[PDB]
This record gives C-alpha cells, sequence and structure tokens, in this order.
C-alpha cells in the first residue's frame, strides 16, 4: 500500500549497502598490492630519474594520462580531467592519448581534436610491464611521439592513504639529452645513440610508473569513497526505519475506524 | 619496433622457468585491445 | 598616436546628437498626457455606460 | 460578497483564511446531528456540503469574482479527502509545505507542486 512501498524501498537502501560493504573489503585485498607494487617502480624509476636530473633539463605536444576503464572508484577520473584540461589552454587542440576509456568522453566533448589514440582493457589490469611496453612501441609508430618537444604524463597521486590529487611528470624527450645544460659530464661521439633508444625505454618506464601511481590511488579513493557510501545509505537507513513505523501505526489506526463503523450499523 | 619492445620480447622468453609466479607472467603476457582513433571518428579496435 | 586625435574629434561631435534626441523624446511625454487622459476619460464613460 | 455580485458591476474579491476550518466544524457537527461518520473523521455530507458554498463563489455575467482561498492541512496529509476533493474545484494552487520552509526557501511554495488552467 503505503506499506509495502516503504518496505521496498528500505530494501533497495539496503541491497546498495550491502553491495557498497563488499565492494570496501574486495578494495583493501586488492589495495596491499598496489602500493607494493607503486614502491618497486618508483624505485625503478628513480635511478633513471637521477640520470636525467645530474644531467639537466631541456623538455603539436603530447598528453598521457591513465584512469580506470571501470566506472566507480572516487572522483578520480574527472579530478584528472581537471588538470589535462588545465594544459590544453596552450593548444586547444593538442593531442591526448588515453589510457582509460572515461576520460576520453569527458575530453571528447572539450575539444574533438584531442583524442587520436585510445586504449581499452587497462581497467581490469595490474600495472604491469607488458601493457607499458605495448603502448609505448605503438605511441612511437602511430603518433610520432619521437617528433614532441613536450611529453607530459598524468596519474592521480596517492597523497596521503586517504587521498589523491592529480598529478604529473614529463616524459622526457630524446632531443633533451642532446642540449641540456651538461652533455659533456654524459660526453658521447659514437659509441652509442643514447637519446634516440633511451628516450624509447624511458617512455615505457615513466608512463609505468605513472599507472601504478594512479592504480594505488583509484583503489584506495575507491575504498573511501565507497566507504563513505555505506555511511549515508545507512543515515537512509535510519530516517526510513522512523517512516516505517509511523507507516505500520497508520494502517491499524485507519482500519479500526471501518470495522468500528460497519459493527454500529 | 623499439629498442624498449625488443627489451620486452627478451623479458617474454623470461616468463617460461616454471617456477616463476602468476605476476610475472602478467608482466609478460596481456590478451587487450587498442581502440584506434582518429579525428570522434574512430577505425574499430585491435588486439595490443 | 593620430589614432587616439581622431576618437576625440569624432566621438565629440557626433554624442551632441543624442544628447538633443533622447531630451526631445522626454518633451513627447508631455503631449503624451493628453493621450492618457483622453483614455481615462473614454473609459470612464465607457464603464459607467456597461452598468447602464 | 453577491450584492457586490448582483446588484452592482464593481469588482469583487474574496480572501478565505481557512475554509479547511468550515470543513473541520461539519466533521465536529456530524456526529451529533444524527449522521454516522465517514472514515478519517469527516463528513459523510462531503461532496454536498462543500458543493453549495463552492457554486455560491462562481462567476456570473453580472460580474466576475477572483477568490483566493485557503486550505489548513491536518498533519501535512495532504491525501484526506477533505483537501483532496477541493483541487477538482479549483483552477490554480499554489500549495506550500513543511519541507521547503526548513530549506530557507521563503516562499514555501512547492515548485514541482503547483498548477494552474490558464497554463498552455
Amino acid at each position: 500500500a503505503t506499506l509495502k512501498e516503504v518496505e521496498m524501498r528500505l530494501k533497495s537502501i539496503k541491497n546498495i549497502e550491502k553491495i557498497t560493504k563488499t565492494m570496501k573489503i574486495v578494495a583493501s585485498t586488492r589495495l596491499s598490492k598496489a602500493e607494493k607494487a607503486k614502491i618497486s617502480a618508483k624505485k625503478m624509476d628513480e635511478a633513471e630519474q637521477l640520470f636525467y636530473k645530474n644531467a639537466e633539463t631541456k623538455n603539436k605536444e603530447l598528453i598521457v594520462a591513465i584512469t580506470s576503464d571501470k566506472g566507480l572508484c572516487g572522483s578520480i577520473h574527472s579530478q584528472l580531467a581537471k588538470a589535462v584540461r588545465r594544459h590544453l589552454n596552450d593548444q586547444p587542440n593538442a593531442d591526448i592519448v588515453t589510457i582509460g576509456d572515461k576520460i576520453k568522453m569527458q575530453l571528447l566533448r572539450t575539444h574533438p581534436n584531442n583524442i587520436k589514440l585510445s586504449i581499452n582493457g587497462i581497467g581490469k589490469d595490474a600495472p604491469t610491464f607488458q601493457e607499458s611496453a605495448l603502448i609505448a612501441d605503438k605511441l612511437l609508430s602511430v603518433m610520432k611521439a619521437g617528433t614532441y618537444p613536450k611529453i607530459s604524463i598524468f596519474y592521480n597521486d596517492p597523497v596521503s592513504s586517504l587521498s589523491f590529487e592529480p598529478s604529473e611528470k614529463p616524459i622526457f624527450n630524446a632531443k633533451t639529452i642532446e642540449q641540456s645544460p651538461s652533455f659533456g659530464k654524459f660526453e658521447i661521439d659514437t659509441d652509442a645513440n643514447v637519446p634516440r633508444d633511451l628516450f624509447e625505454y624511458t617512455l615505457a618506464n615513466q608512463m609505468l610508473t605513472a599507472m601504478a601511481q594512479g592504480y594505488a590511488a583509484e583503489i584506495s579513493a575507491r575504498r573511501n569513497a565507497m566507504d563513505n557510501a555505506s555511511k549515508n545509505a545507512g543515515d537512509m537507513i535510519n530516517r526510513y526505519s522512523i517512516l516505517y513505523n509511523r507507516t505500520r501505526q497508520a494502517v491499524i489506526t485507519n482500519e479500526l475506524v471501518d470495522i468500528i463503523t460497519g459493527a454500529s450499523s | 619496433i623499439s629498442y624498449a619492445a625488443y627489451l620486452n620480447v627478451a623479458a617474454q622468453a623470461i616468463r617460461s622457468t616454471e617456477l616463476q609466479t602468476a605476476s610475472v607472467l602478467n608482466r609478460s603476457q596481456t590478451d587487450a585491445f587498442y581502440t584506434q582513433y582518429k579525428n570522434a571518428s574512430e577505425p574499430t579496435p585491435i588486439t595490443k | 598616436r593620430i589614432d587616439s586625435v581622431s576618437q576625440l574629434q569624432n566621438v565629440a561631435e557626433t554624442t551632441k546628437v543624442l544628447f538633443d534626441v533622447s531630451k526631445e523624446t522626454v518633451e513627447l511625454e508631455s503631449e503624451a498626457f493628453e493621450l492618457k487622459q483622453k483614455v481615462e476619460l473614454a473609459h470612464e464613460a465607457k464603464a459607467v455606460l456597461d452598468s447602464w | 460578497a453577491e450584492y457586490f455580485r448582483d446588484e452592482e458591476g464593481q469588482d469583487v474579491l474574496l480572501f478565505i483564511d481557512n475554509i479547511f476550518r468550515f470543513t473541520q466544524a461539519g466533521s465536529e457537527v456530524s456526529a451529533l446531528l444524527g449522521r454516522i461518520p465517514s472514515a478519517v473523521g469527516y463528513q459523510p455530507t462531503l461532496a454536498t456540503d462543500m458543493g453549495l458554498l463552492q457554486e455560491r463563489i462562481t462567476t456570473t455575467k453580472k460580474g466576475s469574482v477572483t477568490s483566493v482561498q485557503a486550505v489548513y492541512v491536518p498533519a501535512d496529509d495532504l491525501t484526506d479527502p477533505a483537501p483532496a476533493t477541493t483541487f477538482a474545484h479549483l483552477d490554480a494552487t499554489t500549495v506550500l509545505s513543511r519541507g521547503i520552509s526548513e530549506l530557507g526557501i521563503y516562499p514555501a511554495v512547492d515548485p514541482l507542486d503547483s498548477k494552474s488552467r490558464l497554463l498552455d
């Protein structure tokens, strides 16, 4: 009546609560793995950053960002979208490679000359080297990544275990090594063609590092967002409990008048 | 092909001796697509 | 330098056209008052007559 | 209101606070008179009794009659027959509710619960 309609909606809230509980639990298990991977990646990459630093640097233009194909995990997807957008104030038509289905849809609106290359099937998978390598190799061929003066990579940095701030680092072009302040303490002749090779190899290694942070940030956000969902859903359970209790009394009292009027007559 | 795609293959051979864990195989084996794109317009996906 | 100086000259002349025209329109509202009065009086006469 | 309506052709208004209180009074008298109360508590003679005042508020060619009427809603249930049976006898409403009152929106008129016969 009113009654059954109360009871079913309270159920709906319950089922929702039950699934967000389930999720947070599965999120905690994934998360541990995620953060451990990210130390190793950062540390490996860091050994290259040491070079890039000492060497110094002089880093259209490309944008990469890394996100989940699967929807829901917090505001990971659209806070990441604000930061892409910030750097698309340089050139409005600049070419975005979307590792992640979600961000692509949103960007395609804001400017349509952005989506050029896109990937798929990353979101259900971990930050593993194979994915990064193939995409890097394809980035050279399709998109001609070695032409660019700037390459920039976006991810969401897992700031503290309860937060994520969208963050960046620049993949350094082959061009940087050559003309940078010091290449005299990284002297060469014809012993190797270090730029064209060192560049390729750091496309995949820096991009991987970015996937690892992003993954750790996403799974962390997800846990927190679902954690908050249970709370807000609980609050509705408790209000709807007052609704159920009033709904039950009303049905019984209105019903009594009916039997009484009949009996009198 | 790239210098780092050749390292990648070298890494692939290395994933199989049998002693190696599940994650190792994933750093060396993925079945995915990559959505080809141009313009809005899309050529259809192909396996990465 | 010529660009600035020309604007002053050209602008200074033409704004006088709007300054006169605008106030003339205000003069028209005095004549408008006679129009308004005729409407009041006719509405008044019509109203009584409908009642008749 | 009718003298102004009939004899004179001069403009009328009506403001009412509340004609729910007319309905409320009917429920109170109902038992004593010799009627058997219908469900909720409202009179078994509600449509006929309601009918007579609201057909004595009606436009004639002797003059138009703009009316503004107010209905007091008890327990805020609008699904009770005394508030409900009024809408049929209405052209327009601008329903006011407790919820929009809490939200701080004054006037408290529901913006999704307003209707008119002048809407087209």
